[PDB]
RNA sequence: AAACUUUCAACAACGGAUCUCUUGGUUCUGGCAUCGAUGAAGAACGCAGCGAAAUGCGAUAAGUAAUGUGAAUUGCAGAAUUCCGUGAAUCAUCGAAUCUUUGAACGCACAUUGCGCCCGCCGGUAUUCCGGCGGGCAUGCCUGUUCGAGCGUCAU
RNA sequence: ACGAGAUUCCCACUGUCCCUAUCUACUAUCUAGCGAAACCACAGCCAAGGGAACGGGCUUGGCAAAAUCAGCGGGGAAAGAAGACCCUGUUGAGCUUGACUCUAGUUUGACAUUGUGAAAAGA
RNA sequence: AUGGCCAGAAAGUGGUGUUGACGCAAUGUGAUUUCUGCCCAGUGCUCUGAAUGUCAAAGUGAAGAAAUUCAACCAAGCGCG
RNA sequence: CCCACCCAUACCCCGCCCUCAGGGUAGAAACGAUGCCCUGAGGAGUAGGCGGCCGUGGAGGUCAGUGACGAAGCCUAGGGCGUGAGCCCGGGUCGAACGGCCUCUAGUGCAGAUCUUGGUGGUAGUAGCAAAUACUUCAAUGAGAACUUGAAGGACCGAAGUG
RNA sequence: GACUAAUCGAACCAUCUAGUAGCUGGUUACCGCCGAAGUUUCCCUCAGGAUAGCAGUGUCGACCUUCAGUUUUAUGAGGUAAAGCGAAUGAACUUUAAAUAUGUAAGAAGCCCUUGUUACUUAACUGAACGUGGGCAUUCGAAUGUAUCGACACUAGUGGGCCAUUUUUGGUAAGCAGAACUGGCGAUGCGGGAUGAACCGAA
RNA sequence: CGGGACCGAGGACCGCGCUCUGCAAGGAUGCUGGCGUAAUGGUCACCAGCGACCCGUCUUGAAACACGGACCAAGGAGUCAAGGUUUUGCGCGAGUGUUUGGGUGUAAAACCCGCACGCGUAAUGAAAGUGAACGUAGGUGAGAGCUUCGGCGCAUCAUCGACCGAUCCUGAUGUAUUCGGAUGGAUUUGAGUAGGAGCGUUAAGCCUUGGACCCGAAAGAUGGUGAACUAUGCUUGGAUAGGGU
RNA sequence: CCUAGUAACGGCGAGUGAAGCGGCAACAGCUCAAAUUUGAAAGCUGGCUUCGGCCCGCGUUGUAAUUUGGAGAGGAUGCUUUGGGCGAGGCUCCUUCUGAGUUCCCUGGAACGGGACGCCACAGAGGGUGAGAGCCCCGUAUAGUUGGAAGCCAAGCCUGUGUAAAGCUCCUUCGACGAGUCGAGUAGUUUGGGAAUGCUGCUCAAAAUGGGAGGUAAAUUUCUUCUAAAGCUAAAUACCGGCCAGAGACCGAUAGCGCACAAGUAGAGUGAUCGAAAGAUGAAAAGCACUUUGAAAAGAGGGUUAAAUAGCACGUGAAAUUGUUGAAAGGGAAGCGCUUGUGACCAGACUUGCGCCCGGCGGAUCAUCCGGUGUUCUCACCGGUGCACUCCGCCGGGCUCAGGCCAG
């Protein structure tokens, strides 16, 4: 299983400059926060749920907050992505369970935050005043806004008087009627359509 | 390196179906035998729950969590009641699951 | 016995190995984005007191200006530099210029230093002749201007 | 008729021989000057023996005396002979043909370009 | 000549062609003299002479809920004569 | 038929080398224990397989390493060690660096390839230096004159020319 | 098939390109320890393959059980020589019995008895097979030899070669041609055959 | 009882012995002479006696043939990468792997961090799917080691059983009366379970693919350059005594 | 990075081969066409300008504002939003400037070598200087420190305020959305998508909850996702070209690029193109004055140099091959092995050691005891005591033993 037939000492990409690389990825973060001080080298994501049946178990940071999350926040789409929030007009919230943790995100994000006036000499009032702009700060919401719980607890305790009877049957027995009853869904209605009309006809 | 090699010491003497557009993650359901259910238990407080220190009170285990979607049934269970929730789970698993006193409920 | 041929040694030849050296290659990494009708890359021909080349330069020709430095250049010759200075130097920098004939190459040509056209200026007796000098004259396309053509559509 | 085409014969003619001899020039030769190359495992007297039909070197004999010059063409060397010939190929290439698969050209049909009126036969 | 024989990738392309059968093109034979053993009809050459016998694509009909399937019809060539 | 005698790397005895095998060696006065001591047997080798060592360029560590009072290199009818590849020293030449030990690393070891590049022999002072008719005398120049010049001669091209 | 710049049955230049070759040539220090092989069996052959066998390094397992190109004993094959027929009968006669080499067997892992079953077999619970239990250690039931074990792993060459004694099958005018075993050589020096792939001695 | 030759390994004692003040008994000492340096010894050159083919290379069984080699110096040919596999060393171990990345730095080093992921921890089936204890994880026979001397028995081997999946047959209680598939059998099967052994890394051997040990072919293809030679043609020029018929 | 050598494709099989999810690097979003400004083309190129504008025009076959599906338009409703100008200070790039021995001795032509005594070090990187230099010189380290230009960021501070534009919330209603295009057939090509891919040509050719996709063909009924046929946009990514810079367990003049040199040069080819060889005197030319022999080249003396055994043939100067000198061998090969011999030339070894007995010197680090100290805790060291029948050296004799080579 070795594909050299082609040309391939033509295509080989070496490495070497992995720490040079490196070096240039941290000089340029470093000048990004320089020039972007005192505001966050990032922008605020919300918490998303991987799809598929492999990942549903464990979340992680989306691309940008739903128009129905900001609107619930109470915070407008324009100003959003001026204040390091970031929008998503394509996701949709089909439950509420990830809009009300996206919405409790957004207001807990909205409480830290601290807006300077855009004059120092007429401060509006939805600006910070000067007394509270001093503060300790975070540069990192990736750090200080992560995914703080990503998977279910994977243990629990309970009461042995709390302990559930369990499904009818048993839960082995549940899953194979379960998957009868899909497999046998046409053909259930199907009879049952036949027998109706059979019941109409001779009435 | 060149210098430990032979060639040094020789100078001088020279079918069934077809499936179209396979999605692997459709097929993820790793296992776990019921041998290793008590594994998972973090080991003070099952160490605390084998020597008899919880005597009313039942661990609750979430396979998915570990990253487990099928409860197998290979070994055997002490006999303590746990609360075990997966989303498969085989026919031996859950008869010694019973026996040990505990409940196996299915989760998606 | 010598000579000759061969062997061994010393010194001398022939030749350029070995050793040591390296203003050069080779590979990797880091930084930067800047050619040309405002005429590029390339080519030719020239330029130094004494050069053929390499280098630099373009009839302002191993260079001019400007800025900085501050006493050379050097193979020969000849001159320096008021050294208490608008200042040496094959110096460095470089923002101002010069930049022959060409070349995408542009009046038409070019195997020719061939032949033109338009407009000014100057000189030779000069309204007519002769000569010199300066500025122009390629193609495709766009925007606008102005001059037009066609019962193509009309009004009067 | 013509012919640097292939063949047999006749007369003349003669150094083709018989049968060789002699002369001239230029070389070869010697000297002064100048000055290569091919080739070269090592070397070079033979005889008999050396199973594989081969000896220069081994065995047994004949023998065998420095250093040289002109010739010579028996071996040994010497042929762009690593040629030519024969044999072999996962052989190469040119060429031929109802070998295979294709194909330029040619030919035939259909759709489009493709419009305006008639008369007749079928829907 | 709305032609023959060629050329070009194509072209509002070129040649033959400033050409027209006493011409142009392709063959075979090869001055003159001599010279066409006798007769066909198998292969071939050519006849739009009747056929649909073979019969592509397109088009036409039947069934089916449709994919599709089944039918005729069917140019040139081949075949037959 | 008989007696004596000759000699193989064969056989016997002895020494030495290596390999293999079997033993001994700590209340350590005790050892490159990867050592030392005792005993026995065995020894050809192509294809092939394995082990140990030697050498070359470069790297880390180390030797308080060598060196202009002479490094490296080279020559040597001068020596010492090793079965061997090799190692070390003396003498001569020379002029600026180099080596030992343990690890690391490789463009690491030549007699062959009608090799590659460069250099050099025998052949050998040899083969030739022989088409185009041809040269000679005196003087001058000069270190030196057949093939320079002047004069004096003799010849050739012979007008489809050596013009 | 001439000529197209000394190049022509398809010129020259650069690139693809370090094109491919199973064919030719070459392939670089020393010492030590082992050390080979030519139809065995299967496959359509030549322009064929695998494969057995023989080798070296590692290990491991109780390196435990013993085993053996040998003799003897019992019994086969070779009854073939031979003795007698005052034994019978007449190589084919036999009381007895050759030589050369040759097959099989020779223990506690063994032998025998008993009990059942049988889906084997037999007229048959009869033989045989499968189990069951028991007895036989009083000598473990010839000789000689025995640094000779076993099982894995990985690696490598050679796997339809030459000569010769013997046996055997065919042949030729005469030569000779197939097989089987064994020995030698290819891989090998030494003493002797004056000399040397195949001889003698000896490694 | 004589005569001669070659050798002297070892290095306190220990032993077997005897002829027992000692010895010839587990390996040489004693006495004496010359010389003390090229005398012994060694190296080189040569003579003498005996011995001794020219090296690779190729071929087959082997020779012979054939091919290469005038001489010398310097280069000069099993390498690197990826992926397997077995063995050796090392770390951790039902886990293992920091280095894609982030943090940090005395700045390509070293040090530190973690989500995911890879491999392993479970297999079987074409698939839907199902999914590994009757038993101190079984019985019997061996088996190192240990033993309280009765036995316990590692690894491993042989054999009989048990469990999981696939195949075939039967089809229980129940019931969306057409689903469900228990129980019991029979064949093979799988490196399956039956008290985990893997993951990472180093070193060596072998494969497998790349130019792949090095040097070569006749070739094939892509794009360019040539009619100064020569072939043919067009345009424009030049040239060829004297005789015979 | 992983997915993954997996799904899948593949004569007679050699082989080929993605994607979603997941972790990370980097993140940034928007503009049109389809609407009547219609109570006012509100838009724009060019020319002339007194810089106030004015003209020639483009354009209604549509130039501004408004809207882009995330919506929007119309309403309703009540609150919020905005324009300019200074600017401390900081950063980027060139510029002035930076520590310490030429102290003494030896070798040497020359110290930059050896020895002694110092000093600097946020500098002991590198190079030069007559041989290995932290302190002779350039540079090197670090904060800063002179002078200059152009930008960027930015703490704050002055002012205008609502004519107008903008955001938020609700809603009956309305809500235009790209055509020879999508799609279908067929042909070629391509792909893992040879049942599920893309592209292009030809023919047919759409629609309005429509259309596309949902990797097995079709009909029926559902569902899920987006919204094609118009357009813009930094970063993370690539880099055998160019420019600037820093490095290496790389090569060391037959190596490394073909080129360390007047190298893509010289040279060759009609041309396309092909394409080399070739570095080193010495620290300093001090590159040999002068004499003499030769026509000259040169030779010989004699200087120069540390050395000409460095003479512009130039560091070192191997082998092949050659000359001279010295030695030897040779009756149709030499070379080589074992063993003597001759000649020539050499390495070792040896030269005396140790121990007793006398005699003569020169000294008390003899034994014991005391104190101090260290140790291995019983052994030592240091200071006092020796008073010479004891220790330690030296010199004369004598004796034993052991000593080199060859032999009997």
């Amino acid at each position: 299983n070795n594909h050299f037939r082609k040309h391939w000492q033509r295509r080989v990409r070496c490495h070497f400059d992995q720490p040079g690389k490196k070096v240039t990825r941290r000089l340029a973060r470093r000048a990004k926060a320089a020039a972007l001080a005192p505001r966050p080298v990032d922008k605020l994501r919300p918490i998303v749920r991987c799809p598929t049946v492999k990942y549903n178990r464990r979340t992680r940071l989306g691309r940008g907050f739903t128009l129905e999350e900001l609107k619930a926040a109470g915070i407008p789409r324009l100003l959003a992505p001026t204040i390091g929030i970031a929008v998503d007009h394509r996701r949709k919230n089909l439950s509420e369970e990830s809009l009300a943790a996206n919405v409790q995100r957004l207001k807990d994000y909205k409480a830290r935050l601290i807006l300077f006036p855009r004059k120092s000499n007429k401060p509006k009032k939805a600006d910070t005043p000067k007394d509270q702009q001093t503060a300790e700060t975070t540069t990192s919401l990736r750090t200080s806004f992560g995914v703080e719980q990503p998977l279910a607890p994977g243990f629990t305790e309970i009461s042995k008087s709390e302990i559930p009877a369990g499904i009818e049957g048993g839960a082995y027995r549940a899953l194979r009627k379960a998957r009868s009853d899909a497999r046998l869904v046409g053909v259930r209605e199907k009879r049952a359509k036949e027998k109706a009309e059979a019941e109409a006809n001779k009435k | 390196p060149t210098r430990f090699s032979k060639t040094r010491k020789h100078r001088g003497h020279v079918v069934g179906m077809r499936h179209f557009h396979l999605l692997r993650n459709h097929y993820w359901r790793p296992s776990i035998n019921i041998d290793k259910l008590w594994s998972l238990v973090p080991s003070d407080v099952r160490e605390q729950y084998l020597s008899g220190q919880k005597k009313d009170t039942a661990p609750v285990i979430d396979l998915l969590s570990h990253g487990y979607a099928k409860l197998l049934g290979k070994g055997r269970l002490p006999e303590i009641p746990v609360v075990v929730r997966a989303r498969y789970v085989s026919a031996e698993a859950e008869r010694k699951v019973k026996e040990a006193g505990g409940v196996v409920e299915l989760v998606a």
